[PDB]
């Protein structure tokens, strides 16, 4: 059994959804090293069956400024999928980047 | 029967920069749903690295054709086998960066 902090990690993305930063906590949870994620869009990692609903959530983030994802799957480093829920927040300046708080709902399946 | 296919142009990273509207009949998306995204975003996880390595190598093959087969996620979230034939173009009157031209056909894996 894991405590809440240990199932939660932060990520940052450009407005193109590419990772620009990720907490090292992801490595124990999903297997990626943060540096291998940089430059890759979140869309490279969504299960096919979640792709249309995530595209709708991204649209909503970009119109509302802040959205919770609902339950979705991320492709894990060595195959299979982890269920996550994410709260997304756009940081607008003087949009600059998206900040994500990600919470893991399952082990790798 | 006519095979179903459409043309796309990409930057050397893989991002769609141009999509021929035949894509609607081939994969179900409007061109605007593909423009600005990397083709890898529509690719099956088992095929994604092959697709990345194929975009890397086509720029090394002296403008010759490179083909790849991979599973593409249609607008219905179904995996469709595609055969993408790609080659680079660079206008010799310039020193502008080459881009990649692709023709994308739905094919049988058999
Ligand atoms: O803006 N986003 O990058 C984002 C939005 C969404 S969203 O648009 O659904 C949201 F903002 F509503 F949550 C969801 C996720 C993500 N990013 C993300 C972060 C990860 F650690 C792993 C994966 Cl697969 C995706």
């Amino acid at each position: 059994f894991k405590g809440l902090d240990s199932k939660t990690f932060l990520s940052e993305h450009s407005m193109d959804m590419k990772f620009t930063y990720c907490d090292d906590r992801i490595t124990e949870l999903i297997g990626y090293h943060p540096e291998e994620l940089l430059g890759r869009s979140a869309y490279e990692f969504y299960h096919a069956l979640d792709s249309e609903n995530m595209t709708k959530s991204h649209q909503n983030l970009c119109t509302k400024g802040q959205v919770v994802s609902g339950q979705y799957r991320m492709l894990a480093k060595h195959g299979g999928y982890v269920w996550l829920e994410t709260q997304g927040t756009v940081i607008y300046n003087p949009p600059q980047c998206i900040m994500c708080v990600n919470y893991v709902l399952s082990e790798i399946e | 029967c006519q095979p179903t296919r459409f043309i796309s142009r990409h930057n050397i990273e893989g991002i769609f920069t141009f999509v021929d509207h035949r894509c609607v009949a081939t994969v179900g998306y409007q061109p605007q749903e593909l423009l600005g995204k990397n083709i890898v975003e529509f690719c099956h996880p088992e095929d994604q690295q092959l697709l990345r390595d194929s975009f890397q190598q086509v720029v090394k093959l002296k403008g010759q054709v490179l083909s790849v087969m991979f599973r593409f996620r249609s607008k219905n979230q179904e995996w469709l086998w595609m055969r993408t034939s790609s080659f680079t173009f660079q206008n010799p009157y310039s020193d502008e960066i080459e881009y990649i031209i692709c023709t994308n056909t739905n094919v049988k894996n058999s």
